[PDB]
């Protein structure tokens, strides 16, 4: 019975990789972050996993108002704990704040088992956008201080 | 009489999608400076004066709307706003504690105090926005035999169907607590319903005796469910010779917002009599079923059907 389920989030894996693989990155996926010029690649990185979860559980709309800006945060006030990608509003307008420090503490921490490490880099950077696109769902639809009470509780989606 | 209404939307409101009901559009001085933005529409009876139309022109800060409602029904007033701001989804209402409007339509129905908004929070255990439904004990669902019979074994499907859809499944009813309580174990509807209500008829017409703060519920943990007590005696709305069943909306928001839901897109009412459908925005006139007739086939599409009506009506 898990074995399908099993198969199946493999799947989503292998759909996830060859995602990022189709934006012509031959550097490696921890160094891609290492690079703090290199915004561009995460801001499109982080846009399309976006677009592609909203997909995921919503198939009917496909494109989305990218005008939101990526700002990498490397200072350690600006970074939030918990949440190293955030959504603010500038008269209208959306940006978004990228803390590399705690994507490389992320990244570097424990290689497990006991290729694949790739693969455990993979599910981290996924679920980190698998936070973004929650919370971000919360704002698009209604946030106010309603999206800063999901930040301060990101379980009120559950399940 | 085709009452004439005004309703005023902010543009740029500190909290979205919430009603507040006013005697005059004067009343901002309740609110005061700067306490007004926390609300988004505004509503309030036009006294048919044009000079009225010009001050309310006056103000750039927010919309303008007028309607007409041929009847004092809030379903009326929840299709034209919605029609008008082109929202889907309904948010909460407030009156003032001081000066409450004494329309018809607001009895029997929930009043959130203006001020108390700002403490709640949006959690419902729904990916989005969920629509209500109640369903009727007897001759509705379940037999009026000793032994509880299931009317169609597809309303067990039917019941995880509207899950995936994320309707909101509710259970009123009027008989005993512990007799229903026992009926849903014998019927195995424990991981269905959200909130399990009966004993209705709590109303005693209460005008004098100044009872008010006793809560007490014995939530018997055989089960965990929720067995709350009805404190609420709001049955004085008009004047009639007989009345029962009160199945007001205002039981049923309460409960809601038990569990923090205060952005709900539609409500439907599943139940025999057309007495407890007062001012509910869909009546499924269910027929009367003391046996198994398994034919839930026609009633479980006609929901899915006034769900795409709500849905089409609305959002296109």
């Amino acid at each position: 019975l898990e074995s399908y389920e099993t198969l199946k989030i493999k799947l989503a894996l292998s759909k996830y990789m060859a995602m990022l693989s189709t934006l012509e990155m031959t550097q490696p996926l921890l160094e891609i972050f290492r690079n703090k010029a290199d915004t561009r690649q995460i801001a499109a990185v982080v846009f399309s996993t976006l677009a592609f979860i909203h997909n995921r559980f919503h198939p009917l709309v496909t494109n989305f108002t990218n005008k939101m800006e990526f700002v990498v945060t490397e200072t350690n006030d600006t970074s939030i704990p918990g949440e190293p990608i955030l959504f603010t509003e500038n008269e209208g307008v959306l940006l978004c704040s990228v803390d590399r420090p705690s994507i490389v503490k992320m990244l570097s921490r424990e290689f497990d088992t006991e290729t694949e490490v790739e693969a455990t880099q993979y599910l981290t950077l996924l679920l980190t956008v698998e936070h973004a696109y929650l919370h971000y769902y919360i704002f698009k639809n209604y946030g106010v201080f309603e999206y800063c009470k999901s930040l301060t509780d990101h379980s009120l989606f559950t399940n | 009489l085709q009452s004439k209404w005004i309703c005023l939307r902010l543009n740029d409101a500190i909290i979205k999608r919430h009603v507040l009901v006013l005697s005059e559009y004067a009343d901002l001085k309740y609110l005061g400076f700067e306490k007004y933005k926390f609300f988004e529409y505004v509503i309030f009876q036009f006294c048919n004066d044009p000079q009225l139309c010009k001050i309310i022109e006056n103000n750039y800060n927010y919309c303008m709307q007028i309607f007409k409602a041929p009847a004092d029904d809030m379903r009326d007033i929840r299709h034209n706003i919605k029609r008008a701001f082109k929202t889907p989804v309904l948010g909460h209402m407030c009156v003032l504690s001081n000066k409450p409007p004494m329309y018809s339509f607001l009895k029997e129905w929930f009043l959130l105090p203006h001020y108390k908004v700002v403490s709640l929070k949006s959690e419902s255990l729904t990916w989005g926005f969920p629509h209500v439904v109640v369903f009727d004990l007897d001759s509705t669902l379940i037999t009026e035999e000793e032994q509880v019979e299931i009317r169609d074994p597809f309303v067990y499907d039917s019941l995880q169907e509207l899950h995936e859809m994320g309707c909101v499944l509710v259970l009123w009813s009027y008989g005993s607590r512990d007799h229903v309580a026992h009926s849903m174990r014998d019927v195995d509807l424990e991981g269905y319903f959200d909130i399990i209500i009966s004993e209705g008829s709590t109303v005693q017409e209460e005008r004098s005796d100044l009872v008010q703060n006793s809560h007490n519920a014995i939530v018997d943990y055989n089960l965990k469910k929720r067995f709350i007590e009805n404190k609420f005696v709001f049955d004085i709305h008009n004047h009639r010779s007989d009345n029962n069943i009160p199945k007001s909306p205002k039981i049923v928001i309460k409960y809601l917002s038990d569990k923090n839901v205060n952005f709900f897109k539609s409500i439907t009412l599943v139940d025999d009599l057309p007495t407890n459908n007062y001012a509910y925005d869909f009546y499924v006139k269910v027929k009367r079923c003391p046996t198994p007739v398994q034919d839930w086939e026609h009633y479980h599409n006609e929901i899915i059907q006034n769900i795409m009506d709500y849905e089409q009506y609305f959002i296109k």
